[PDB]
């Protein structure tokens, strides 16, 4: 799942 | 010791009914009761024992029943392999060294039919499912680990699959002298097992570490919260979900989320001296901001996160779902409102609360499946308010509403007021509603497709106890549901107590199952007779409070 | 005529107090020790050699679950739960003053999803003990309104 570049730490909605 | 004094009863569902108890006290702290319980419709005697506890590890109490033939069950089920019919259950709890602590919680039934046809004493036929729990923890001022396993055995036979974690071990970790913060951490480890063999097995293991800075006055309050959330699944025996789903489970799964949540309080006073000289009220508003992002969860499937109800109180939970299954993505204000009205002794005498909850974006779990009414997403959605108000010290009125744009409706709703001069002289009148569109949303499918589910919940129900004589009480129970026109529980009793024996005379009419051929409910008629002998303890009650606790629908004091 | 609240939520002699109870490690003590903590109460031990300090002990915990509404087939449909709470303050020159508190919740029962049904309901119970602490609070200064008076 996930997306191809993801942050651990993002806060943003699709793991930006 | 000795024989006790037989009881009997008539009921509709085994004619006449015997029971003949045993007591036997084997020792201190320990004793045991052996039931003959002879039934005429299945013309046969179920035996049970009560064994009755106490040690250093708590209290216990175990009940084994068993019928070894039935003529009812035969009849019902000719190809079964045997009519035998039991009970198991065990109720343990207990703190040894104040930090060690033991419960259990363990309920079994040969079939699902057992409480619809035998007395509920620890069960009832208005229960759905049999829980068995064990739980073993270990909790010190600043620290608690427990590890616990959860069965359930389902009666309803629409969809006898469910999910057990076996085991669960949650620990919790605090600090509170870290500088100004104070700062948390929770851990879970968890084993989701199905039922049945095609359903998918998990392994999930959670962390969260939390810290929170709080401040206060004398008038107001506010407090921050971060925190972070992390979680590993990993699922097998997810072929046949697969295969017959668009949307695919995967094997390993990482899901980390932070959240922010920042609350605050207010506290206004005045001396309302236009209704009451002295009288103080107080107008505390109360503000909340919520920030969760976005997360995918529809390749995790769901094990035990379920929609919470949203109470006044529940307005400002940072959770949508129990469980950590679904973790909802959240843009929101929660606002409230609570006013607070006390005497001149400082003696709250009423109050009264209403909130919202104000949605910038859509909270969305990534599997959206919930059936609303109509597309609204963000706004003003959910509403909720409560009062409680004491008119005096004999009388009390208790009310609750719950409102939700998205149903079109009222959500749910709930009053009370009731009358208690003491325990034996009371009066009380009772109202719940659900609607409709509620039942669909919350609730599976076949609820919303079914005719004993889909017209909500309207019930209004009352109930009398007043003494007569200083030897007499009589208690009487009406549960009525306006949505059908039809009666749901009724109750009547008849105690009279003397200087050494007290001799009780009750009868209750409830609802009992469905009649899935004429689509109809089924009504269980039950009157028994039941002498006890008085003298050896200083009890001298009339009876009034255990009588109103026969019915299925139980009274519950609202003051 | 309004104004902001310009006394504190737990009274001026109450600040330092002793919290004892039968079951100090579990949830209801937690739970009323950070309420005290919030209102900048300071707890001492039993154990405590200062006198003339008020002294709250914590009674029995009860929660009870019971049917409020049942469905047109007997299953239950509502579940009502209710926590009560008793406790004494103690005055050491004057008195002993009990005080109780009472929570209600109420959730839907669900038996396709019992377990996640049972994870809500100890979810709702974390929340009924903090309820009830607060509750206790709140009786604080009442107390002390029946001190004055006697
Ligand atoms: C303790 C109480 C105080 C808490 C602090 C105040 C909280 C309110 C501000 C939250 C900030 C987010 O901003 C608030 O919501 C959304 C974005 O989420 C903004 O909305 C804007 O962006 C969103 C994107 O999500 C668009 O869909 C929307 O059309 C646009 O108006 C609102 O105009 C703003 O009110
Ligand atoms: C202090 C804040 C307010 C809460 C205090 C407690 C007050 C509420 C308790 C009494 C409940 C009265 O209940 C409220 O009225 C009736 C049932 O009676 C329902 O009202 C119903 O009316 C008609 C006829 O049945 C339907 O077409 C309608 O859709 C439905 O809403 C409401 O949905 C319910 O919310
Ligand atoms: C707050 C006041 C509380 C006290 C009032 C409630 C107690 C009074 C009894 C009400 C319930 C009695 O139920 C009412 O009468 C009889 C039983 O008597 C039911 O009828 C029943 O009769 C007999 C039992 O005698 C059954 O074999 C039969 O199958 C059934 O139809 C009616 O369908 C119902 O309308
Ligand atoms: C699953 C996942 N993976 C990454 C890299 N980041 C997030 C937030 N989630």
């Amino acid at each position: 799942a996930c997306r191809a570049k993801c942050d651990w730490f993002s806060w943003l909605d699709d793991c930006a | 010791s000795g024989f006790l004094i037989p009881n009997a009863k008539y009921t509709t569902t085994n004619y006449f009914e015997f029971y003949l108890p045993y007591y036997w006290n084997i020792a201190p702290n320990m004793d045991a009761t052996i039931t003959p319980h002879y039934m005429h419709r299945r013309g046969n005697i179920m035996w049970e024992n009560e064994f009755r506890y106490l040690s250093q590890a708590g209290a216990g109490l175990m009940e084994l029943d068993y019928l070894p033939s039935d003529k009812v069950y035969e009849d019902e089920h000719p190809n079964d392999d045997s009519s035998r019919r039991w009970l198991f259950y065990w109720n343990h709890s207990g703190v040894m060294d104040q930090v060690w602590r033991f419960n259990v919680d363990y309920t079994k039934v040969s079939d699902p039919s057992y409480f619809n046809d035998f007395d509920n004493k620890y069960g009832s036929s208005t229960d759905g499912y049999a829980t068995q729990k064990f739980s073993v923890g270990y909790a010190v001022q600043n620290f608690n680990a427990t590890v616990s396993t959860k069965q359930f055995q389902v009666f309803s036979e629409q969809n006898t699959s469910s999910y057990s974690a076996e085991p669960q071990l949650d620990v919790n970790y605090y600090q509170n002298d870290v500088g100004p913060f104070d700062t948390r951490i929770y851990g879970q480890a968890v084993h989701f097992v199905n039922t049945r063999d095609d359903m998918p097995e998990a392994t999930r293991v959670h962390l969260e570490p939390t810290i929170n800075l709080p401040l206060s006055n004398n008038w107001g309050s506010i407090n921050t919260e971060a925190k972070f959330l992390a979680t590993h699944y990993q699922q097998t025996n997810l072929d046949w979900y697969n295969s017959r789903n668009t949307t695919k489970l995967d094997e390993s799964v990482n899901r980390v989320m932070p959240q922010f949540k920042v609350d605050g309080k207010m506290v206004f006073e005045r001396d309302m001296e236009m209704l009451a000289p002295g009288y103080t009220q107080t107008l505390e508003p109360r503000a909340q901001y919520l920030y969760v992002p976005y997360r995918d969860q529809s390749d995790i499937y769901n094990y035990d996160s379920s929609l919470l109800q949203s109470d006044y109180s529940g307005l400002f939970r940072d959770r949508t779902y129990g469980g950590l299954d679904r973790i909802a993505s959240a843009n929101q204000v929660t606002t409230g409102v609570t006013s607070r009205i006390y005497d001149d002794a400082a003696v709250e005498r009423f109050n009264i609360s209403v909130g919202q909850i104000y949605y910038f974006t859509e909270s969305r779990t990534g599997d959206d499946n919930i059936t609303w009414e109509n597309d609204d997403k963000t706004g003003s959605l959910v509403w909720a308010g409560d009062t409680y108000w004491r008119i005096s010290e004999r009388w009390g009125l208790r009310g609750g509403i719950q409102y939700d744009t998205r149903l079109d409706n009222v959500a749910t709703s709930n009053s009370s007021i009731e009358y208690r001069r003491d325990e034996d002289r009371l009066v009380q009148l009772n109202y719940h509603y659900a609607s409709p569109e509620y039942i669909q949303a919350t609730l599976p499918k076949y609820y919303s497709t079914a005719e004993q589910y889909k017209n909500g919940i309207s019930q209004v129900g009352a109930v009398a106890s007043r003494p007569i004589a200083d030897r007499w009480s009589i208690v009487g129970a009406y549960y009525y549901d306006t949505n059908a026109n039809k009666q749901a529980d009724s109750m009547l009793g008849v105690q009279y107590s003397s200087c050494c024996y007290a001799i009780r005379v009750g009868y209750e009419r409830k609802l009992n199952g469905w009649d899935n051929d004429k689509q109809h409910a089924v009504y269980d008629n039950a009157i028994g007779f039941n002498i006890e002998l008085r003298g050896l303890s200083s009890n001298y009650g009339l009876g009034t409070q255990e009588m109103l606790r026969s019915n299925i629908l139980p009274y519950q004091n609202t003051l | 005529g309004w104004h902001l609240r310009d006394t504190t939520q737990v009274p001026s002699t109450m600040k330092v107090m002793i919290l004892d109870s039968g079951d100090p490690n579990g949830p209801l003590s937690r739970a009323v020790r950070n309420q005290l903590r919030l209102n900048g109460v300071e707890l001492l031990d039993k154990e405590t050699t200062r006198k003339d300090v008020p002294s709250l002990r914590l009674g029995k915990v009860s929660i009870a679950k019971d049917t409020a509404s049942v469905f047109r087939n007997g299953q239950t449909a509502e579940y009502q739960m209710i926590m009560t709470v008793n406790a004494t303050v103690l005055i050491p020159g004057r008195d002993i003053y009990p005080i109780s508190a009472k929570v209600f919740r109420s959730f839907f029962d669900n038996p396709q999803m019992a377990l996640a049904k049972d994870n809500e309901q100890d979810m709702i119970v974390k929340e009924m003990y903090d309820r009830a602490a607060e509750q206790l609070i709140r009786k604080l200064p009442s107390i002390r309104a029946a001190d004055i008076r006697s």
